[PDB]
């Protein structure tokens, strides 16, 4: 628990912008409910007929 | 029936499979177990025996433990048969002849017993994909041993190289010039096909497209991990064009001699990066000829492409593929050789790529890019300038020539290296008769 | 390395009785 | 009755034919099941031209499917008219082709032809009188370029006196979906020109052009693409198939179409050709049918009609249709283009009118052309070859599996060989 | 099919674009999000189609400097901008046009051209290029001409219009407005298609004279720019009657292949409590058009011949009150014409009504931005020439330049570009006597 208040205190810094194992903390540049492992992405293919 | 067998030597080649089983098993379905929660894709990379739990056709032979043992302690514990991970007793530290001369021999038998036993269940064997590096002991001399080995006993079968390319500005090692020198001079004439894969490259892409300014081996051998699942999807798959590592073998390679493509992938797009793009066919065609999303450190414009092998992997129609390389064909800062009015492999296969939890997005297009070219000169003759430069006063020889190798190897594989330079000179050319 | 039925051969076809055969006339003669 | 002897040859071939056994199957009535399921008694009259028959009524093709790669079999097999082949017929094998005509013609492809030549020995043995083979099969690549010319040389040797079909693609100039295409279309090209009576070669790039225009499609597949080859590869064999005012068979077909023994490369056309969106304001008639047929955006090879002359035209017409109006058309054709038809040659153009049209249309057309445009497809990949040639390059594993310097000589030497008679042609 | 797109270089223009897509988000149904809310083609222009419908724009904002578009990704437009359409320095241009061109721009130029480049590749009808810059500073005077420079050399043949901000008659912000702007003006005089100019005093006077606020700011002017902006882009994204495109702009404006310098004229600016109580008819906001004091650049028209007018109709505005009223401003003997330019005024009409912005403006029913080539704006160049004389005459503020790596030489080929555009101008506006 030291170690989690230790980086409670310490998640105000640039370690939010360059994160040990992770990329940005990424969810505030998402829509808010999104289910990040589901949704695939790009433009499908229609197919029409 | 249509099966391909891993062999992992070295530190990298250990990871680099610990990422690709990893990926391999959330690919299909296969738990870390072996059970698949409940039809025939699993057949190339994946066995199967007795109460359905499905075992890799992969050999990790390390000379040295705890890497080993991170896999056989860890939670894919279960999946690997413990006679397919070789351990040695001494690490053979950064040395060529420690890798392949006096700690080669009292675990190349075992390996190639091993090798021999996984053929045994294979009706078609189409080839062998051995990962290493040009780095460490292990991964230059062992695999330097098992190529020549492999050649020996399996000389018709197609052998292919997955090799992590001494990074060219922070390297790992001060002796990685005489390890890749040495490695390259007795695999050039076994090697069928040697995949290059850098790493300040990947470091770049993961800092620019993948937006992580702290990376680590594990986010790097995933991607590479994905390379090597989107070179192997059509031997797991169906797909439109059904590519084969034969036909890697005959696209990828015009000369006996120049057998080292690029590869290059595209989404390696980072989920804040990828809903504000269409993701359509001819963009992720663009984004392998851009010169930032190459996996080697070497400029392409400073070259000439000698033959391209683009993979598509998911939904991608079979003709946007067509307009894409059509605009490619058109522009100036993509060179072709005189030689070469063809200039691809177009392969396509309808399974999406899979997510793993971790870094990568769930596109539904991906394009692994293998180039032949001409950029890869440079890189040779930058490492060749290193070897002269720490050779030319007899640096670090001592280890070398007094574990059991003769001094002319060194000479011999310097020779050989400048028939190379010669080569790629004399390839490049362009014609006037 | 022979497979099954490639052993086993004929040099005449039979045919159902909506299909247009040489002795078509041959048989819808006795039909 | 004249039966037709199906072969597959490569994946491209075996996809294309896999198409061609839906669209003939669900025109002969013929369910996935087997049985006969149809409306017409008149659509059963000459079912033994491409199936025979088993015990209680099950029809079976007399297609032989060869591929060096078990992979493209298993694919057919799961696909919609998968369980209606032989499946002694599914002859595959354990090897790889690797797109090497090499690897096809002299190596395991040279070892798995002989159960191929047995069972087509079956498929011809259990016949009366036989007319032709079809092939289908890929120029460029292996398999269908390997082994397809092999059982051309094979076949035509042991059966001497039927006619050779090859349904054909060839490369295109836009791109290249290998970089050994022009090498295995040489060496295929060498072994078909004396040999085979009538190809069909079908363009990839042609197709998109029909696909893109005329039918204005954004995502075509591969299903689209095979589906528009087995259009045409069922209208040629329907005068035969079905009843007509002039029937032609497909050995007429043959005689009226070869001038010269080599000159028997054709360009095919299907073109009752509508767009979805222009179907509610098309007028569809013979003239149209024709206007729609000569214009230079249906024809399924890539190369120009509008640079050369027309040798024979001939157009196989499906649907109960008057004519005069194919007659005056076909003559205002002649006498509207008369440049681009040869002058030695009066009424080069050939009509076969059958009374069925295909199911849902009233009015189809085929259209075979034998003209000089085939030359410049010759010429593209003649210049690929020297240009890959003249530096040994993408060669050492032809040199490998058994071959020499001097055949691939040969086959180029037998490539300008046919292309000074398509350019004495030009200029009579 | 009718798409272009936007490049917003400076501080400057990265404001203004701010408003820009600002009001082009309420233009159409597009949220500050990006989804259109709940359930034709409008939005292709400025927007694209990434699936789900997210509606990213077409615009690529660079700045040399942070914190300007830093506020942009982390405020309200943070979701709707793709991050990597908004590009960033780690340094500062600092007023210096050779830190624009050479120094701090070099290692930036490649990102921004590559970003240009996948942008220009998503479309299918590229009409043209549209560069924000301001005439005043480093960042969006230095990068603007580079921009220009291998824009033109890559991108060539292609519509390329500029939206600029001319410096103030006395007004100005900085110090360094006449270097900085008679050096960008000399490197992109011979790159860049067309160029508008508004001016900040002038926006100042018709928002005092206009719309009744006494105080206005940057926000109060931006609105005004943005509305003359979607009045120019309007007719390339909805349907009228004469619509009006980026190349028959980019002809009918400019005269001469070196004289491209347009000057914008807003009307009704008219003020919530001002608005009901006019007619406001067609032929009165003609009249204020060319009224010489709701001119957007602070330059007298009177002292001068008119070259030629672009005049864009958009709302209710029936096509041939236009006729009357273009007839009734030429019978006018003060709007004077050059002699050997009959056909001055050009109809653009659309049917798409303005669109109101929470702030200044009112809900009205006509609008026009008339677009004014004449000679007049010769006397503002000479006045920014004049200050160029006097600061060179002792050569205050080269020592950054040259310290920077600008060549002392230099400014003597903008000066006599400078003297050129001059003579050219006053040739150009004598009458024909042969
Ligand atoms: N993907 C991946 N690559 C690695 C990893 N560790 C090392 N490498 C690469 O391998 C090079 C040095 O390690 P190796 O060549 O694999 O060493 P080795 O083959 O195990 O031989 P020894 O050093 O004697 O143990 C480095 O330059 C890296 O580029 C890893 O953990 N993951
Ligand atoms: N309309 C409008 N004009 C502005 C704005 N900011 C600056 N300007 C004009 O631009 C001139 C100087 O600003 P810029 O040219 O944008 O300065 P910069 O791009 O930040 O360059 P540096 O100062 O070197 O960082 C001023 O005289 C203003 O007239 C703005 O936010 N809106
Ligand atoms: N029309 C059509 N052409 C195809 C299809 N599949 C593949 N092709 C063509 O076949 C060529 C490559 O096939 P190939 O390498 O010869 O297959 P292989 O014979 O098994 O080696 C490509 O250029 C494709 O254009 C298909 O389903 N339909």
């Amino acid at each position: 628990q030291q170690k989690i208040k230790d980086k409670k205190e310490s998640v105000y810094f640039s370690n939010q912008r360059a994160p040990l194992g992770k990329s940005h903390d990424q969810t505030p540049g998402l829509p808010k409910g999104l289910d990040v492992p589901n949704t695939t992405f790009g433009t499908a293919i229609i197919r029409e007929l | 029936q249509r099966e391909c067998i891993s062999v992992h030597v070295g530190q990298a080649g250990v990871q680099i499979g610990n990422a690709c089983w990893e990926l391999y098993c959330l690919e299909h379905g296969i738990q870390p177990d072996g059970q698949m929660p409940s039809d025939d894709s699993f057949n190339t990379f994946f066995s199967e025996t007795g109460a359905g739990k499905h075992v890799p056709r992969a050999v990790f032979v390390d000379l040295e433990p705890t890497v080993i043992d991170e896999v056989r302690t860890g939670t894919y514990r279960q999946l690997f048969h413990p006679e397919q991970l070789i351990t040695g007793k001494e690490d053979a530290a950064n040395n060529y002849a420690r890798g392949h001369y006096t700690i080669g021999k009292e675990l190349i038998d075992l390996v190639l017993d091993r090798i021999r036993k996984l053929a045994d269940q294979c009706t078609g064997l189409q080839g062998f994909l051995i990962f290493h590096s040009f780095g460490g002991g292990t991964g230059s001399g062992f695999t330097s041993l098992l190529m020549e080995r492999l050649s020996v006993d399996y000389g018709k079968k197609s052998k292919l190289e997955f090799s992590i390319y001494p990074a060219p500005q922070v390297s790992t090692a001060v002796v990685e010039p005489y390890n890749s020198i040495l490695t390259t001079h007795t695999t050039l004439e076994h090697s069928d096909c040697a995949f290059m894969v850098d790493n300040e490259a990947i470091y770049d892409i993961c800092r620019r497209n993948l937006d992580i300014e702290r990376p680590t081996y594990t986010n790097l051998n995933r991607l590479i991990s994905q390379i090597v699942s989107s070179i192997t999807a059509s031997l797991r798959f169906d797909g439109a064009l059904n590519v084969d590592l034969t036909e890697f073998q005959t696209n990828l390679v015009p000369y006996p001699r120049i057998h080292f493509p690029l590869a290059t992938y595209a989404p390696v797009i980072s989920a804040e990066k990828a809903y504000h793009e269409q993701l359509s066919v001819a963009e992720i065609t663009n984004a392998c000829f851009e010169p930032a999303n190459q996996m080697v450190k070497c400029d392409p414009r400073h070259g000439k492409y000698m033959a391209c092998c683009l993979l598509y992997r998911g939904d991608v129609v079979p003709k946007d593929v067509n307009a894409a390389i059509a605009a490619i064909k058109t522009k100036r800062s993509i060179q072709f050789v005189d030689w070469c009015p063809t200039g691809f492999k177009v392969g396509i296969n309808y399974q999406p790529p899979t997510v793993v939890p971790g870094d990568l997005a769930k596109v539904q297009r991906a394009v692994c890019m293998l180039s032949n070219t001409t950029a890869i000169a440079e890189a040779w003759a930058r490492l060749d300038h290193k070897f002269d430069l720490m050779y030319a006063k007899r640096a670090f020889v001592h280890w070398y020539v007094g574990e059991g190798m003769e001094e002319g190897e060194f000479s011999e594989a310097r020779e050989d290296m400048a028939a190379l330079e010669k080569d790629y000179e004399e390839v490049g050319m362009d014609s006037v008769e | 390395e022979r497979k099954g039925s490639l052993t086993l051969r004929s040099h005449h076809k039979k045919y159902s009785k909506p299909v247009l055969v040489y002795s078509w006339n041959h048989d819808r003669e006795a039909y | 009755m004249r039966e037709i002897v199906h072969l597959q040859a490569g994946q491209c071939g075996n996809q294309i034919g896999a198409k061609f056994w839906e669209v003939i199957s669900d025109e002969h009535g013929i369910d996935p099941t087997g049985t006969y399921h149809g409306d017409s008694d008149l659509q059963l009259e000459r079912i033994n031209v491409y199936y025979n028959e088993a015990t209680g009524g099950k029809y079976v093709p007399r297609a032989v499917l060869v591929d060096l790669e078990p992979g493209t079999m298993d694919s057919v097999r799961s696909g919609p008219f998968g369980q209606i082949f032989r499946p002694d017929n599914f002859v595959f094998g354990q090897s790889g082709a690797g797109n090497n005509w090499a690897k096809g013609h002299y190596t395991e492809g040279a070892e798995l032809v002989d159960s191929v030549l047995d069972v087509v020995r079956k498929e011809a043995e259990s016949c009366d009188c036989l007319q032709g083979f079809q092939l289908t099969h890929s120029l460029g690549g292996g398999t269908g370029s390997g082994m397809g010319t092999l059982l051309i040389s094979k076949i035509r040797e042991e059966y001497p006196d039927r006619i050779m079909n090859t349904f054909s693609v060839v490369p295109s100039p836009k791109v290249s979906d290998t970089v050994v295409e022009p090498y295995n279309a040489t060496l295929s090209v060498h072994q078909l020109v004396e040999n085979t009576d009538e190809t069909y070669c079908i363009d990839n790039e042609a197709l998109y052009d029909i696909c893109f225009r005329t039918l204005k499609l954004t995502t075509p597949t591969y299903g689209d693409l095979n589906h528009l080859v087995s259009a045409t590869m069922s209208g040629v064999t329907t005068c035969l198939r079905f009843p007509g005012q002039l029937n032609a068979d497909l050995r007429k077909l043959a005689v009226n179409m070869v001038p010269f023994p080599r000159l028997h490369f054709f360009m095919p056309g299907f073109a009752p050709l509508t767009s979805r969106g222009s179907q509610q304001y098309r007028a569809l008639t013979v003239p149209e049918l024709t206007q729609q047929m000569f214009d230079a955006k249906n024809m399924m090879a890539a190369c120009d009609p509008r640079h050369g002359r027309y040798l024979t035209v001939a157009a196989v017409f499906r649907g109960r249709m008057s004519m005069k109006e194919v007659d005056e058309q076909m003559l205002n054709v002649q006498n509207k283009n008369s440049s681009y038809f040869v002058e030695w040659i009066p009424n080069n153009v050939k009509t076969a009118v059958c009374d069925i049209p295909p199911r849902g249309l009233k009015m189809s057309a085929t259209f075979i052309g034998n003209s000089t445009a085939i030359q410049e497809l010759f010429k593209r990949i003649s210049e690929q070859f020297t240009a890959m040639f003249r530096r040994k390059a993408f060669l050492h594993w032809y040199t490998g599996e058994g071959m020499d310097e001097m055949e691939f000589t040969e086959a180029e030497s037998n490539m300008n060989d046919l292309g000074n008679p398509v350019v004495t042609r030009g200029a009579c």
